[PDB]
RNA sequence: UUCUCCUAAGAAGCUAUUAAAAUCAC
RNA sequence: AAGUGAUUUUAAUAGCUUCUUAGGAUGA
């Protein structure tokens, strides 16, 4: 009884960021030890012709991004632990995220290490042209 | 099967979730999934109020990372940390209303005999963050676990029973070892129930100290050893062994009672934790003294062993030089180490089994009373640290009294206890029926060393020509007091000397 | 008549999926 | 109304091998 929501490939990296004091730094280091990054993420069938921003309520990406399901990428909403930012709310859960396809094999590692630029509205560094 | 029962949504809501606010792909309902990739439809919006209990059952700690020390250890490094075994059994309830298909821990019990009774809580999934709140439970249907029915009403919130644990481990394991090795049987629902009080991470060090860090604290993000862990929530990096993967078939109560018969309310949450390590202790230590595995020094290890060797070198020489025994038997010494080399008796080594040497012609023999009641009739048999059920009528026994509890004497199987002092001796239960043929030993000191030339001591227990006279010499007063210190320290350590019926302390006097 | 290949049929097996039946641990 | 798994048996289905049968065509 109960709908299942996890595949056995992640069963050994979610059960290791679950028990961890800081599961951000404890997942950066999991990849370095030859492990494989988190899969089974949500991938949206957008049109690849949209204003590519980090977080938006509707799938909007360029020809080189790929809009994912926001929650799917927040590692914390993916191993069901507490979010570290004040008040404990996820800035992703509920809003589509668009990852550069250069790294779209493991978005869950992208959002953990990159950062959204405030006024440029895009992924700081991967399009943040703040010259 | 392509799935797992881990984080399996346990709600009773029919439909799935929106593309966003969906953890994985298998969780987006069939209204959105089209051609292996989800699509957004503005016809239906995302949710704003909902809660979906999450089943944290089926954790797999088979990871490995370059710094992170692993939990599950294998016997040979579980047998080296035997001072830090804590049985662990958690008995749990179910989920009933608007949530079905999951267990969640209710009563926890460790081998310290400590039932803690948490409240049924579980990680629900608000549309913003994975919460941690009460969920309505239902005691397990049946009768063998009937005691769980009136217990679902008298619990504690977790953050008040996460600190009862660390204030309980850090009382037992405070002065035995520097880690915790949960000796758990199922391995199943005992990792669903460690998500709530265990963190892990790279091996860090006690703040304010230098021992290994084995506690955490979400208030002041800082670690501690067992000593400086006052008011600390989580255990740090606990190791844990799984006992039924050592190859046991059948439930616990019928896999334990094959050996021990004094562990008994076998379905509560803490007598199923004492059976969980009384069965790990037994079939890991019961039948050998590995010798090869040294142990760290907790305290008094040198002095207790030195006092034991002194008193053993003492009493056997006294008995031999008193009763003029022609031959002396020996049982249970691994090598051939003659305790009194300056003797006339023939040291026939009736060892239990040959141990790594044949240089001294040690014999192989096992001792039982009904078998060897009339085999040894000549001389005296030295049963130093022997484990026989009953001792013969001519012997010098030193048996460890297993009813004394200390940081050395860990609890063991079948009433017997594990005395881990530089080695692991599994002495069986200390019963009075074993000493029906013997008596206790009086305190005394006898030496043939000539007297040489401060508080005057007058005690008839000391046997020296100087104290026989009016004035006691300073070449025997300090010897008497040091021997008294050794004797009392050993007796407090827990050994118990026994001697044959005809032992007369006066027979030593006429030797002078 | 022989060889190869193709189409179909029948057989047995392998692995994959679905359903129920039983057992064990929890 | 529906506790968690693990391995078992059969049935239903798909994929593939071999064997047999029939058909077609090539070549001697
Ligand atoms: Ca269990
Ligand atoms: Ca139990
Ligand atoms: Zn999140
Ligand atoms: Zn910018
Ligand atoms: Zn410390
Ligand atoms: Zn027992
Ligand atoms: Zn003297």
């Amino acid at each position: 009884a109960g709908n299942a929501t996890e595949v056995p490939a992640n069963s050994t990296v979610l059960s290791f960021c679950a028990f961890a004091v800081d599961a951000a730094k404890a997942y950066k280091d999991y990849l370095a030890s030859g492990g494989q990054p988190i899969t089974n993420c949500v991938k949206m069938l957008c049109t690849h012709t949209g204003t590519g921003q980090a977080i938006t309520v509707t799938p909007e990406a360029n020809m080189d991004q790929e809009s994912f399901g926001g929650a799917s990428c927040c590692l914390y909403c993916r191993c069901h632990i507490d979010h570290p930012n004040p008040k404990g709310f996820c800035d992703l859960k509920g809003k589509y995220v668009q990852i550069p396809t250069t790294c779209a094999n493991d978005p869950v590692g992208f959002t953990l290490k990159n950062t959204v630029c405030t006024v440029c509205g895009m992924w700081k560094g991967y399009g943040c042209s703040c010259d | 099967e392509n799935v797992t029962g881990l984080f399996k949504d346990c709600s009773k809501v029919i439909t799935g979730l929106h593309p966003t606010q969906a953890p994985t792909h298998l969780s987006v309902d069939t209204k959105f999934k089209t051609e292996g990739l989800c699509v957004d439809i503005p016809g239906i919006p995302k949710d704003m109020t909902y809660r979906r209990l999450i089943s944290m059952m089926g954790f797999k700690m088979n990871y490995q990372v370059n710094g992170y020390p692993n939990m599950f250890i294998t016997r040979e490094e579980a047998i080296r940390h035997v001072r830090a075994w804590i049985g662990f059994d958690v008995e749990g309830c179910h989920a009933t209303r608007e949530a079905v298909g999951t267990n969640l821990p209710l009563q926890l019990g460790f081998s310290t005999g400590v039932n803690l009774v948490a409240v049924p809580t579980g990680y629900v999934d608000t549309p913003n963050n994975t919460d941690f709140s009460r969920v309505s439970a239902k005691p397990p249907p049946g009768d063998q676990f009937k005691h769980l029915i009136p217990l679902m009403y008298k619990g504690l919130p977790w953050n008040v029973v996460r600190i009862k644990i660390v204030q309980m481990l850090s009382d037992t394991l405070k002065n035995l070892s520097d880690r915790v090795v949960f000796v758990l049987w199922a391995h199943g629902f005992e990792l669903t129930s460690m998500k709530y009080f265990v963190k892990i991470g790279p091996e860090r060090t006690c703040c304010l100290c230098d021992r290994r860090a084995t506690c955490f604290s979400t208030a002041s993000d800082t670690y501690a050893c067992w000593h400086h862990s006052i008011g600390f929530d989580y255990v740090y990096n606990p190791f844990m062994i799984d006992v039924q993967q050592w190859g046991f078939t059948g439930n616990l109560q019928s896999n334990h009672d094959l050996y021990c018969q004094v562990h008994g309310n076998a379905h509560v949450a803490s007598c199923d934790a004492i059976m969980t390590r009384c069965l790990a202790v037994h079939e890991c230590f019961v039948k050998r003294v590995d010798w090869t595995i040294e142990y760290p020094i907790i305290g008094d290890e040198l002095k207790i062993n030195a006092a034991c060797r002194k008193v053993q070198h003492m009493v056997v020489k006294a008995a031999l030089l008193a009763d003029k025994f022609p031959v002396l038997h020996d049982i249970g010494n691994p090598k051939a180490i003659k305790c009194v080399p300056q003797a006339d008796v023939e040291w026939k080594f009736y060892d239990a089994q040959p141990c790594s040497d044949k240089a001294y012609k040690i014999e192989e023999l096992f001792y039982s009373y009904a078998t060897h009641s009339d085999k040894f009739t000549d001389g005296v048999c030295l049963f130093w640290n022997c484990n026989v059920d009953r001792y013969p009528a001519n012997s010098i026994v030193c048996r460890f009294d297993t009813r004394v509890l200390s940081n050395l004497n860990l609890p063991g199987c079948d009433g017997g206890s594990l005395y881990v002092n530089k080695h692991a001796f599994h002495t069986p239960a200390f019963d009075k029926s074993a000493f029906v043929n013997l008596k206790q030993l009086p305190f005394f000191y006898y030496s043939d060393s000539p007297c040489e030339s401060y508080v005057p001591l007058k005690s008839a227990t000391c046997i020296t020509r100087c104290n026989l006279g009016g004035a006691v010499c300073r070449h025997h007063a300090n010897e008497y007091r040091l021997y008294l210190d050794a004797y009392n320290m050993m007796i407090s350590a827990g050994f118990s000397l026994w001697v044959y019926k005809q032992f007369d302390t006066y027979n030593l006097w006429n030797t002078f």
